């Protein structure tokens, strides 16, 4: 065992009335829940990234609070702003100075969620969502005085002034609230099987496990739980796993780009897990060790399985959902000489070897989609012999891309759920409101503009974002939006009935979806072609108050090719007919815009 | 009953009967009623009410069942002579919450709602004297009164116990009793509209409009009843007081700007306005009620004009007209006795003071009383009476509090300078002295005599162990008086006592924790609180102890030789930082916090700090400059930032504060040959601002007429500090040179 | 604790039986159930290890 040094990454169990790691929902949600069904201490949850907290020292927010009140004479405001900046810099300097110190019972600590980078603050002036008598507990990025927490001994063995030890049980009492954190039994309506964490008198014990030490958090090391991409040096391609014909397949994508390293895709993101005796312990990885690889997009584990073709290769790589089997353990061997057995340096070439079958990974020049024009996927398999030329560089990914991927994955999940619910034919008011909130949030995310309360169906963007657009397309979110637009007219709602108040919300929903299909097609050709592939559906619903005409005009505004293809006698006839019906100048303006493109 | 009659309306009898409270501290409804009468309409006893009494009564309610007498007692205890007690409210709410659902019952369920309706219809004609309905009503009223205080947790708990859905379901029901309506309306007014919660669901809900239309229906019922001589006093008082109060509270808050959006809400507002108009038109409305009605109508009118609601033209012109209109021998013997009493009291004022003076003098020279050559005379010559008095004062600390206080006080007066009381007083003192008995040097001699006697041990034992605030204050005053004048022997004896004493950490522990409570109270607050008033004696005592540059005492105060070490200098710096607002104050907001009340305490704190630094003491200097709280910046902000609020009407205080701050900084850099101090002070001190304030002090000197401290020496001291600082700042050196 | 040094005085410890490989543990079953105001609490050894019991 060891002390809880400041900076260590830990996992807070919730032994008490309800037992389970204190996770937090994705997206902009600032609610923390303990889910007992996911797993226990022996069996950790599948998504072991929302239960990691970093312990940090005291952080003063006096001047920051005053600046916030000033925001919610000019020389005074400027002085207050300068005060906040100097106070912040003093804060980081103190944090760096104190880093590495031990934490003692009765001390002051702040829990920062590594995934969301938000402090676990407690608000005393608001009641909890489900437990009114209990005060609010939420995540705040900047932090406030509520983030302060005393760590106190739940056991009589430890007293004030003693040093905390990993694996023990403690009580977290906020400085201002003065009420220990409690894992209530009030299930959240939005998500099944998730309870609520609120600050109120209770007797729960928060067992502080350990996941990573302060010394192993160096950014110059391949750390457990880190996310990297496996670039192939010889073939200059990125390893990827994707849904192809109903079954997920792992392959090496080919790109026509001049610079192969620039072919960055969110489907090629892999997370490295160090296999230790303690299931809830990671830490820095060593050359002499066993590693596991997980896929963020789908939560699958890379492994090897018998190849029916046994071609020259005996086993082939494939994605497997479960990860407790022995077929997913891989050893990393170096390509150069290294001093003793030290930490694996970042951005270093390595070779993957399977423990079970004692075989070495290898690339192959046999496309899997032979029945498809322009093959892009290359099969990968393991050969018993060792090839020195075959090495897999481990390239790190910026934290931002991970943040957008995490944002988009959950949103795609709930969009798919909404699509299935609509296909079934039944939906509730609360579900419709939640989906509307998701749609507007997606619009803001794609636009990237800060939210200032503007109209959801009216927003201005100067510089369209490319990486977010690619993430939007390749995560199937656009496909889910198309499903939302298509499934209702199959009948739950009718196009002519949209005018009626009964179906008024649906119409608004559809508008949002159409807007979601407008920002993506800006300066990016691939998104425009992908959206235009279903031009028939947009043409069929054009005319009604769904903004389909605006989306079509934007799609064909700049791309000449789609301008000639998707403009013929039929669609112009429909435009003339709806002009005759509506007799409105806007349709005439749309026709005029369609007349000429790019000046 | 006779006891209740005897202790009603007279605080003296109430306190006298309360003295023998052990008789009524027993189960029984009659005892509860009697004690309620004892603690009725008085604030002194209610404020000082002991927690065990409330705890015992709550346990009695939990155990023996639910009764209204105890709830009535709690309600009376909460409010005294029109002012609530924060402490009693807090303990009552905590005890109720901890008691459980048994003590506190809320009929918020469907079946419970049916039970409430059954009880109500059982008492349709009127509420019985004792019934569960009365218990619920009393509990609701008590909870509303408790929530009246500014406590967020209590308001949240009250909202959780009674959701808005319950009150709308019950109040808006087809049949409702007046008592429940009044209690729930008061609960909403004192728990929903006025709250510190940010959500404030009431202001963004349509439920309050349902309450408003129900109130309008109630007023219509009242008017119809009087039209038919069916007047009901309960309905009339309810509509007059609580309906108007809640309506005004809701429509007067600034958070209802966007609440009025539906045209139905506008129609409800019009109905309310014409309802008030009908109320004022009839002559039945009373003058005191007329004022409240007019005020509510005014507030509604401002709301209407602000919303620009287009009311009907005829009644709109009407409301305008009302707005303009409102804008517009037995007795003789008693009095003679009182006159003689006051005349005698005025005449005899100096004689009593002379008698206390002769008491002090006799205590000072007990030997003269006995006969020369007697054994008792020999005992008194070498200590004797004074030694026994001091020794037994500690013994009787718990036996008699008043005797100990009086002994300490007379000892304090012994060390004070003599004074003249008057010709008659002097003559009386001379007669008493002759009958009974036959500069700084004298004060120092008396202090040394007490030092030899054992006064230091008595005072130390009093501070280390005393649960009475008065005794502690008197003990601190005695220490100050003994240390007054910077005696070099009393300080030595005190230091020997702390160094060689088993208690050791106890005395510094009580001092340290008192200082901690002081900073906590100061932080919470932002007259003066009782906790902060006691801080001036402690700071003066420390400054006097470390006066005359006693290096050993300063080192001991900074850090003791015991196993557990407590520092007082850093707590002093932290306390000054908290009082001055910390960073926000130093940025330029310091002037707002500082006022005339706390100026003296700040001056005393600065004097103590500079005394700590002087000597010079290196360890204290490093501790203050390198403090974790970064308090030193405020010391700079005192000289850089002029106190805009105080400077307008009080200048001498501002210049005194600036002078003390400059002296403290100079003491901090008295013999500092390193650079850490220079850099730390320079970070807060902008050289340009420093030279600018130097020039400002020169040009401000003109106001010497009304200030005893001339701005010139404060400016000169700042310039001397600037010279000492320039050794490590090239820019400051360049600016400091003349043109 | 640093290496295997001398057991410090006034230090919490846990007792384990060598023969049966079991850990001592307290129990809330009074032995003098046939006696007013029980004061004796039974103690027994459980195979699993409880950290709170020291
Ligand atoms: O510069 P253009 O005309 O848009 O064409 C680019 C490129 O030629 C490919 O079409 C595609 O790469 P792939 O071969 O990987 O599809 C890329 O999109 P990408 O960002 O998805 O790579 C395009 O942006």
């Amino acid at each position: 065992s060891s002390f809880l040094h400041i900076g260590d990454i830990v996992s807070l169990y919730a032994e008490g009335s309800v037992n389970g790691f204190i996770s937090t929902l994705g997206l902009v949600d600032d609610r923390c829940v303990v889910e007992p069904a996911a797993g226990d201490l022996d069996n950790p949850p599948k998504k072991f990234r929302d239960c990691l907290f970093k312990v940090c020292p005291m952080n003063r927010y006096s001047a920051q609070k005053q600046y916030w009140k000033a925001k919610q004479d000019v020389v005074l405001l400027q002085k207050l702003q300068h005060a906040a900046q100097m106070e912040q810099k003093q804060n980081d300097t103190e944090n760096k100075k104190v880093h590495g110190d031990v934490v003692k019972y009765g001390s002051v600590i702040q829990l920062l969620h590594m995934k969301s980078n938000k402090y676990l603050t407690v608000n005393k002036r608001l009641p909890a969502l489900l437990e009114k008598n209990a005060m609010r507990v939420t995540l705040d990025a900047t932090g406030n005085e509520g983030s302060w927490l005393f760590i106190q001994p739940f056991w009589k063995l430890r007293s004030n002034g003693d040093n905390v030890v990993v694996g023990d049980k403690v009580i977290l009492n906020p400085v201002n609230a003065g009420q220990p954190l409690h894992a209530s039994n009030y299930e959240l309506s939005d998500n099944a099987g998730c309870k609520e964490v609120n600050s109120v008198n209770c007797n729960t014990s928060w067992k502080i496990n350990l996941f990573m030490q302060f010394r192993d958090h160096l950014e110059e090391v391949l750390k457990g739980g880190d996310v990297v991409r496996l670039f192939h040096a010889e073939q200059e391609k990125f390893l990827t796993c994707d849904e192809y014909k109903g079954k997920l397949q792992v392959f090496l994508r080919t790109t026509l780009r001049q610079s192969a390293t620039s072919a960055t895709s969110s489907n090629a993101l892999w997370e490295v897990e160090v296999v230790h005796h303690d299931p809830c312990r990671g830490g820095a990885g060593h050359w002499n060790g066993l590693y596991r690889f997980k896929h963020l997009a789908t939560g699958n584990y890379l492994a090897a399985e018998e190849n029916p073709s046994y071609e020259k290769i005996k086993y082939c790589l494939v994605a497997v959902p479960h990860g407790n089997d022995i077929a997913s353990l891989f050893e990393l061997d170096p390509t150069t000489l290294q001093k003793t057995d030290s930490f694996v340096p970042r951005n270093s070439y390595v070779r993957l070897r399977h423990l079970c079958t004692n075989t070495w990974i290898q690339s192959t020049n046999v496309p899997i989609d032979i029945e498809e024009e322009r093959p892009i996927r290359l099969m990968l398999g393991t050969c018993p012999t060792k090839e020195d030329k075959e090495a897999f560089a481990i390239v790190s990914v910026p934290v931002s891309e991970i943040r957008d991927l995490d944002f988009a994955n959950d949103a795609s999940s709930m969009l798919a759920s909404a699509v299935e619910k609509l296909n079934e034919g039944f939906i509730s008011q609360n579900d419709r409101r939640f989906v509307i909130q998701l749609l507007e949030d997606l619009v803001f995310f794609v636009s990237d503009v800060p939210n200032n309360g503007q109209n959801v169906l009216d927003i201005m963007v100067t510089k369209p974002n490319r990486e977010r657009q690619k993430l939007m397309r390749e995560q199937n979110i656009l496909k889910q939006v198309f499903g939302i637009l298509k499934a209702p007219f199959r009948p739950l709602v009718r196009l002519e009935e949209l005018s009626d108040q009964k179906n008024a919300p649906y119409q608004h929903m559809f508008r949002l979806c159409y807007r979601v299909l407008r920002h993506s097609q800006e300066d990016y050709r691939k998104n425009q072609e992908h959206i235009a592939k279903q031009f028939g559906m947009m043409q069929s619903q054009i005319g009604y108050d769904i903004l389909a005409e605006d989306t079509i005009t934007a799609l064909l505004h700049n791309n000449r090719k789609l301008l000639e293809k998707h403009i013929t006698k039929t669609e112009v006839e429909t435009f003339v007919s709806l002009v005759r019906k509506n007799r409105e100048p806007r349709f005439l303006d749309y026709l005029s815009d369609l007349c000429v493109s790019n000046h | 009953q006779f006891l209740q009659k005897f202790c009603a309306g007279n605080p003296g009898n109430q306190a006298l009967l309360h003295k023998h409270l052990h008789l009524f501290l027993t189960p029984g409804l009659l005892e509860a009623e009697t004690m309620q009468h004892i603690f009725l309409n008085n604030y002194q006893l209610c404020s000082e009410i002991s927690e065990p009494v409330l705890q015992h009564f709550v346990h009695l309610l939990a155990t023996h069942g639910r009764h209204v007498q105890y709830l009535d007692f709690l309600h009376t205890v909460i409010k005294a002579e029109g002012k609530y007690v924060k402490k009693c409210q807090d303990m009552i709410m905590t005890e109720l919450t901890n008691a459980g659902d048994d003590v506190v019952v809320f009929y918020n369920d469907k079946a419970s709602l049916a039970h409430l309706l059954d009880m109500m219809k059982a008492a349709r004609d009127g509420v019985e004297d004792h019934s569960p309905l009365m218990y619920h009503i009393s509990l609701v009223d008590l909870l509303a009164a408790c929530a009246e205080g500014k406590n967020v947790y209590t308001e949240i708990k009250c909202t959780s116990l009674l959701p808005l859905e319950d009150v709308v379901s019950v109040v808006t029901h087809e049949d409702c009793i007046t008592e429940v309506k009044m209690a729930y309306v008061n609960f909403v007014n004192h728990c929903y509209v006025d709250t510190e919660v940010e959500m404030k669901e009431i202001y963004t809900s349509n439920h309050i409009w349902t309450l408003f239309e129900n109130f309008t229906l109630d007023m219509a019922r009242v008017c119809s009843k009087r039209e038919k001589r069916v007047a009901d006093p309960t309905l009339e008082k309810y509509v007059l007081s609580v309906v108007l109060d809640t309506i005004n509270a809701f429509f007067s808050s600034p958070f209802s700007e966007n609440s009025t959006s539906l045209q139905t809400h506008q129609t409800i507002v019009v109905q309310l306005l014409q309802s008030t108009t009908r109320l004022l038109e009839c002559p039945w409305l009373q003058q005191q009620h007329k004022g409240s009605v007019e005020a509510c109508i005014r507030t509604l009118a401002m709301v209407a004009k602000g919303r620009a609601i287009l009311l009907p033209m005829d009644l709109d012109a009407h409301i305008s007209s009302m707005l303009s209109s409102g804008a517009s021998d037995y007795k003789n013997i008693i009095e003679k006795l009182q006159d003689i009493i006051t005349a005698l009291e005025e005449r005899l004022k100096p004689l009593v003071q002379a008698e206390l003076s002769v008491l002090v003098d006799v205590l000072h020279w007990p030997e003269l009383l006995f006969l020369e050559g007697s054994e008792a005379y020999q005992r008194c010559e070498s200590g004797g009476f004074l030694s026994k008095l001091i020794q037994h004062t500690k013994d009787l600390m718990e036996s008699e509090e008043k005797l100990c206080i009086k002994v300490l006080r007379t000892l304090q007066q012994m060390l004070l300078k003599k004074t003249k009381y008057g010709d008659r007083g002097n003559q009386l003192r001379k007669m008493l002295l002759q009958n009974y008995l036959q500069d700084w040097s004298a004060i120092a001699a008396t202090q040394c005599r007490l030092d030899k006697e054992g006064a230091t041990k008595l005072v130390c034992d009093l501070i280390t162990s005393t649960k009475n605030e008065k005794i502690f204050q008197e003990s601190i005053g005695l220490a100050i008086h003994l240390l007054d004048g910077g005696n070099t022997e009393i300080q030595k004896s005190f230091h020997n006592l702390m160094m060689s004493d088993k208690k050791s950490e106890r005395f510094f522990k009580v001092l340290h924790d008192r200082m901690k409570r002081a900073q906590q109270e100061t932080k919470s607050t932002v007259e003066m609180g009782t906790s902060v008033l006691i801080m001036q004696p402690i700071l003066r005592f420390l400054q006097l102890l470390c006066e005359n540059h006693n290096r050993d005492l300063q080192n001991f105060l900074r850090c003791q030789n015991n196993k557990t070490n407590y520092n007082l200098v850093c707590e002093t710096l932290q306390f000054l930082d908290i009082m001055c607002g910390s960073t926000t104050g130093g940025l330029g907001l310091l002037g707002l916090y500082i006022n005339e009340d706390n100026v003296g305490l700040v001056i005393q704190t600065l004097e103590t700090l500079t005394e700590y630094c002087q000597g010079p003491c290196h360890e204290n200097q490093t501790c203050i400059v390198t403090h974790e709280s970064n308090g030193i910046d405020i010391i700079t902000a005192l000289i850089l930032n002029d106190i805009s609020p105080l400077c307008k009407y009080r200048m001498d205080l501002v210049l005194q504060l600036k002078d003390n701050a400059s002296k403290l900084l100079l003491a901090l850099m008295e013999s500092r040959h390193d650079s850490e101090n220079a850099e730390r002070i320079l970070i807060s001190l902008r050289p340009q601002e420093l030279v600018d304030v130097i020039k400002k002090a020169y040009l401000q000197e003109e106001e010497r007429e009304n200030s005893e401290v001339s701005p010139r020496e404060v400016g000169h001291n700042i310039y001397i500090l600037a010279l000492q600082l320039s050794r490590h700042n090239k820019q400051l050196q360049h600016l400091l040179k003349p043109v």
